[PDB]
């Protein structure tokens, strides 16, 4: 069995569990008062509970993905890169940038 | 919906491997591909030689422009600048003056064939049905000057096609 | 500051100098590789008259955009691009050309 | 209504949740204005950070967009800030369309979308061609739709439709195709603009 | 005559060129490895050329072992062409 | 006296027999130019051969729209052509810019680049009307070189 | 360095848009000779090819006089 | 000696009248009508192409290097026409001491025709594509020599007249079953434009299409025969032409039906795949006259 995409369908469990536990710590380094940490954490914790309850079932892969484990692993792989870029460039924690000129209607 | 293009290993063991190898060792499928054109050669070709035979058409077809007139003389074009503004190429130009006394119907009326992308929009926008698109193919010139249509005149010379236009418009009122 | 562009005031002037050397070396090369056209000496005179029209310098923002454009329209020869003596030709060949005088232009009657 | 109405609003409140969710982060660096009309979402972004907005929506646990496919730009001379580069984004896993806009005048350079999206570099060349907006830290900024001996930027509303260099003769010179000739046929400027206001609620008080 | 037969073809071929000429008035070294192998194989063909015309008077048992021998080594030369020839 | 007049028509009959056009895929017109190959309306081996080639071809059909980028490109093709050359401007774009015209990029007329002998006015130039362009070309060849 | 001033003066005087006798030694190309911001530095680029040494953009700004150019040429 | 002119003039007409066959038979394959307007069935068009290209069409050379470019068509047409001389037919004109050795020699020298054309152009742009066209012809001539020898080692010497006499009851297609398949493919390499494709330019057409008929005839000697009949020359002349014409249809069959094999994978069909196959059959054809008595 193999996925349709170029990413190889490898039989690996707990691989999703490592990456989802890693990203939670990165979020709790610099932003704390920001809403970015407060909202993303509760989605990841909801997804981690489904992995712990269901043992290698296709129904667990069907939850919020429905394209096997290979597509879900790609969602976790770029999550660490997105969290590190959000930690490096301050945007979520700080808001002080100038407002636009008053015009919008065409 | 899913249909799948991949065969997923047609050969398995012994019998299924040999015939998949036979088509690559010699040819077989190339000889089978040769037979496709072989029967295609015998069946009669659908070919039309233009100076004698003519191709299929329709009751409504757009070609070279020609403006129609009433059965009892009189130019049907009323001069509105209606067809001028709708024209997406801006090929049609119209400047109007009063005709002698009373009547007010046109003076300048040029349709560029250097422009004009052929819509039938000017046929549709016309309330009096002046420009009606006739079944035309024959138009070939030496210059742009000979190609672009002058102040009516050559458009009025569409009388040779107006007999067909009158027949075609009878299939146009209450559309098809 | 805002906005960055590329250089700040004095640094923008020396970017034009680096651009001038790169284009000065290409005009002898674009005779044998391209075509003879006019002259090597006359081609170098076409460079000086181009920079005279651009010579104003009030803000580095305007200068920096001219460098990027200068590394494009004058770059259309270095990496070998098709023009066939039609593109990248700046000088008018068929120009009349008109003059600015109250006796020359008024005799022809324009505007 | 049977033929008069296209579709009734039902997903409008569902799409309005996105208008709150991204705004719940609340950056002055990113958010500014959020507009939602006709089953579609529109966001405009402060010039200082465009790349951090594009790294968002890419991946993300709540919404997975990935494809930052089609890229447009708006030319408008009414505002003090001229150009408006508009990103059209599409999701495959989520099935939704969101919009990313820029408000800056952008005669001064703007941050590129090449490190986030691969096909973005080809669209970025078009914006530099037609509009004349330079992208900072861009790999290979080359002319596509413009001519090799073309002056200015062909789309800008400041200059005419015909242009300055357009007509190309052959005549006297054996091989050289002409350029400096400027005259063209007269494009009839239509002054067709209807009296009375077209629609209510769209009217703005002076 | 062979000399009369050959020269008639070339003289008529030269005349066809003049008709069009006179009447109207107003890098990559990988190709080299293919070319060399052509020469080296054709020389083995040159040694294997006499076979139908040679085997008439000579003993068959002495020839059989030697005739196949050249073709075997001609395949060994192609066996060396399988251990990475290139992209060609 | 009589042989001189009759031999001239025989050379003109050679071009009346066969004409090899250039396959320029620079238009929507080019898809209608591919309908010349489509069996229902054919000049194929009636006169037209789709082999084309930049040097061996006698006719070149300028299919539709030409930009300022293609203006030096199409000119050098015309120079590669042999002395008996006929240029057909099939399509309204080729005649003088059917659409666009007033646009910055599109070259008006085609005659500003390459001189035209036969004009075909049609946008989607119907294959029926396209058959005239080749038949008129064959008819136009009447007399060449008297002295 | 010996025999360096003679090699630079022969190439500078032979070049177009320059006085053969009026400007020689110690006098600046931009201040004393009379040349534009791009025109003055362009003459220094032609002298670099004849001598056989590549000149950087940073060193080109300071150099203007042929006497100062002779010191910069040595490596 | 008048018969030489009776083997050039009707042959040049056969290359001319190919233009009908090469796009009418090819036409019905593609459901299009070929020649029709020019003649009653287009019979006036083949001779009309000659008046178009020879007399009126002028020259524009790239550089014209003294002797070359005006020497390459002489080598092209000359070598193509001299191939007709050793042909056995009912009766051959000036029969050589060894037949097939002359046939392979003038075909191997016919490689020069595409070589001198590459040297005619001064540009580097043309010569890379020209050498690639040489590679299409030079490679297949290795196997062409091997498959020839296997047919000869079965029966007969190099003489082409003896090859007709050996086919008295049955054709050579049946004993040489995989070898007959090879001659359908290997002959197409010599500028036929079916498995792979690359004034004086018109003269190359008259030479390249001439080799197409030549390979059709040569296949109808090595594999076809049916009957000899020395007393009746009437029966052989008609029966030989029909057999050659059927092979001419198969040459135009590949040109229409099948796409190009790529230049790189042309060296994967041959050399990688064909050369181990042809030599294995050559190994088999050495043993055949020894296993069972078969010596001319
Ligand atoms: N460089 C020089 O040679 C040179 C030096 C000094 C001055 N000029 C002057 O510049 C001019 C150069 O012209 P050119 O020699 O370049 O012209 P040209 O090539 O001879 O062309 C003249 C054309 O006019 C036609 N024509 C002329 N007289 C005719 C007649 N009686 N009947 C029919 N057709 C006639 C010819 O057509 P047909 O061929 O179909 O008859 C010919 O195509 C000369 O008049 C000369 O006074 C030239
Ligand atoms: S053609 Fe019709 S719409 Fe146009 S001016 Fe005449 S009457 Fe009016
Ligand atoms: S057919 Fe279209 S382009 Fe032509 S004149 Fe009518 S409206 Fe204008
Ligand atoms: S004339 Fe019409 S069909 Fe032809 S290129 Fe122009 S728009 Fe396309």
């Amino acid at each position: 069995t193999g996925l349709v995409g170029l990413a190889v369908c490898e039989t690996p469990h707990e691989r999703l569990k490592i990456l989802y536990t890693k990203i939670l710590d990165v979020l709790g380094h610099i932003p704390k008062n920001a809403a970015y940490r407060k909202y993303t954490e509760q989605i990841t914790n909801e997804k981690l509970s489904m992995v712990k309850a269901e043992p290698d079932v296709k129904k667990l892969e069907e939850r919020l993905q429905g394209g096997q484990i290979e597509e879900v692993i790609l969602q976790a792989e770029n999550e660490l890169s997105l969290a590190r870029k959000m930690i490096q460039w301050k945007p979520w924690e700080p808001l002080v940038e100038e407002p636009p000129a008053s015009q919008w209607k065409w | 919906t899913y249909k799948y293009v991949n065969l997923r290993e047609p050969s398995m063991d012994m019998k299924s491997v040999t015939d998949r190898a036979a088509q690559t060792l010699l040819w077989t499928e190339l000889i089978r591909g040769l037979g496709m054109t072989l029967s295609y050669l015998f069946r009669e070709p659908a070919t039309i030689n233009y100076p004698f035979e003519k191709g299929p058409l329709s009751p409504r077809f757009r070609g070279e422009h020609a403006l129609r007139r009433y059965p009892s003389g009189e130019e049907r074009c009323i001069a509105c600048k209606l067809c001028e503004a709708v024209c997406p190429a801006q090929a049609i130009t119209i400047e109007a003056e009063p005709r002698a006394d009373g009547s007010r119907r046109t003076t300048r009326y040029d349709i560029d064939m250097t422009k004009c992308i052929y819509c039938g929009f000017c046929q549709e926008a016309c309330p009096v049905d002046a420009i009606v698109e006739g079944p035309n193919f024959e138009f070939s010139t030496e210059t742009h000057e000979e190609l672009l249509y002058n102040k009516e005149k050559l458009l009025n010379n569409g009388d040779k096609w107006e007999a067909e236009i009158a027949a075609n418009i009878q299939a146009d009122y209450l559309y098809r | 500051v805002k906005p960055i562009f590329s250089r700040d005031m004095n640094e923008a002037k020396r970017r034009v100098r680096e651009l001038y050397r790169a284009w000065y070396r290409e005009v002898p090369n674009t005779v044998h590789l391209f075509q003879l056209d006019i002259s090597v000496k006359q081609g170098r005179d076409k460079v000086r008259e181009m920079f005279k029209k651009n010579a104003h310098i009030t803000d580095p923002r305007v200068v920096d955009l001219l460098v990027i454009k200068g590394k494009m329209e004058l770059e259309e020869t270095i990496k070998v691009w098709k023009q066939r003596t039609h593109v990248m030709r700046f000088f008018h060949e068929t120009e009349a050309p008109r003059p600015k005088d109250f006796l020359s232009k008024f005799y022809v009657g324009h505007d | 209504r049977p033929t008069v109405r296209p579709r009734n609003d039902v997903a409008h409140k569902q799409l309005s949740a996105f208008g709150e969710y991204v705004a719940e982060i609340l950056p002055k660096y990113v958010q500014q204005v959020q507009v939602s009309c006709f089953n579609e979402l529109e966001i405009c972004i402060h010039p200082d950070g465009v790349i951090p907005v594009l790294t968002f929506l890419r991946d993300h646990s709540n919404a997975q967009f990935k494809s930052l496919a089609d890229l447009t730009a708006v030319d408008i001379p009414t505002r003090q800030n001229r150009f408006e580069i508009v990103y059209n984004l599409l999701s495959l896993r989520f099935n939704s369309r969101i919009r990313v806009k820029t408000y800056t005048d952008e005669l001064t350079p703007i941050e590129s979308s090449v490190p986030v999206y691969k096909a973005a570099n080809w669209y970025e060349r078009e914006i530099w061609d037609m509009f004349g907006v330079f992208f900072a830290n861009h790999p290979d900024l080359r002319r596509i739709l413009t001519d090799y001996g073309f002056e200015g930027h062909p789309f800008r509303k400041d200059f005419p439709l015909s242009g300055y260099v357009e007509l190309r003769y052959d005549d006297e010179v054996k091989r050289v195709v002409a350029e400096p000739v400027e005259l063209a046929q007269e494009f009839r400027k239509f002054d067709l603009n209807s009296p009375w206001e077209a629609f209510p609620a769209y009217r703005q008080p002076p | 005559n062979l000399m009369l037969a050959l020269l008639t073809n070339f003289t008529l071929a030269t005349l066809l060129v003049i008709i069009a000429f006179w009447l109207p008035q107003l890098f990559s070294m990988k190709f080299f490895l293919v070319a060399i192998t052509f020469l080296l194989f054709d020389l083995e063909i040159a040694l294997l050329l006499p076979l139908p015309w040679a085997s008439q008077t000579a003993n068959l048992n002495t020839m059989l072992t030697m005739a196949l021998f050249l073709i075997i080594l001609l395949a060994v030369s192609l066996a060396y062409e399988w251990t990475q020839k290139g992209l060609e | 006296e009589y042989v001189v007049a009759k031999l001239d028509d025989l050379i003109n009959w050679a071009r009346r027999s066969s004409l090899w056009p250039m396959t320029f895929g620079l238009a929507c017109c080019a898809v209608e130019m591919m309908h010349m190959a489509a069996p229902r309306y054919d000049m194929d081996r009636f006169g037209v051969v789709f082999r084309a080639s930049p040097r061996q071809s006698d006719v070149m059909i300028v299919a539709g729209t030409l930009t300022n980028k293609m203006a030096p490109a199409l000119r050098k093709v015309y120079d590669q052509m042999p002395e008996p050359r006929y240029v057909v401007s099939m399509g309204s774009c080729a005649n003088g810019g059917g659409y666009y015209h007033y646009s910055y990029s599109v070259v008006r007329g085609c005659d500003r680049i390459v001189p035209v002998d036969i004009y075909v006015p049609g946008c989607p130039p119907t294959a029926e009307a396209l058959l005239y362009g080749i038949l008129q070309l064959q008819k136009k060849i009447k007399r060449e070189k008297r002295l | 360095l010996e025999g360096i001033k003679d090699r630079v003066l022969y190439v500078l005087k032979l070049y177009d848009k320059i006085d053969p006798e009026k400007l020689s030694v110690n006098s600046h190309f931009m201040k004393d000779l009379g040349l534009d911001s791009l025109d003055q530095v362009e003459i220094i680029m032609a002298m670099e090819d004849e001598f056989g040494f590549e000149i950087p953009d940073i060193d080109a700004e300071k150099l203007m006089c042929p006497q100062e150019i002779v010191d910069y040429i040595a490596d | 000696m008048i018969n030489i002119l009776m083997l050039i003039i009707p042959i040049l007409l056969a290359v001319a009248f190919l233009t009908l066959v090469e796009r009418k038979v090819l036409g019905y394959m593609q459901l299009r009508k070929g020649p029709n307007v020019v003649g009653p069935y287009g019979l006036l068009q083949p001779i009309a192409d000659a008046i178009k290209l020879f007399i009126k069409e002028p020259l524009r050379p790239a550089t014209s290097s003294a002797s070359m470019f005006i020497l390459a068509p002489i080598m092209a047409l000359g070598l193509a026409l001299t191939m007709w001389i050793p042909l056995p037919m009912p009766y051959p004109l000036i029969n050589m001491n060894l037949g097939v050795l002359f046939m392979l020699a003038m075909s191997s020298l016919a490689v020069y025709s595409i070589l001198w054309s590459g040297w005619a152009s001064n540009s580097k742009y043309a010569l890379i594509g020209a050498l690639r066209a040489v590679a299409q012809t030079i490679s297949y001539e290795v196997t062409l020599a091997i498959i020839l020898l296997s047919v000869l080692l079965m029966s007969g010497s190099f003489t082409l007249s003896t090859l007709i006499t050996t086919q008295e009851q049955m054709w050579l297609i049946l004993p040489a079953w995989p070898l007959a398949m090879m001659w359908f493919i290997s002959t197409l390499a010599e500028t036929n434009r079916a498995p792979f494709d690359l004034g004086p330019f018109a003269l190359f057409f008259m030479a390249e299409y001439a080799n197409i008929i030549m390979m059709n005839i040569f296949t109808a000697i090595l594999f076809l025969g049916t009957s000899h009949n020395p007393h009746m020359p009437e029966l052989y002349t008609i029966n030989f032409t029909i057999k050659s014409l059927l092979l001419t249809m198969s040459f135009l069959w590949i040109r229409a039906s099948y796409p190009r094999f790529r230049y790189d994978q042309l060296m994967h069909l041959l050399w990688k795949n064909f050369l181990p196959l042809t030599l294995a059959l050559c190994m088999w054809h050495v043993s055949l006259p020894i296993l069972t008595s078969g010596i001319p």
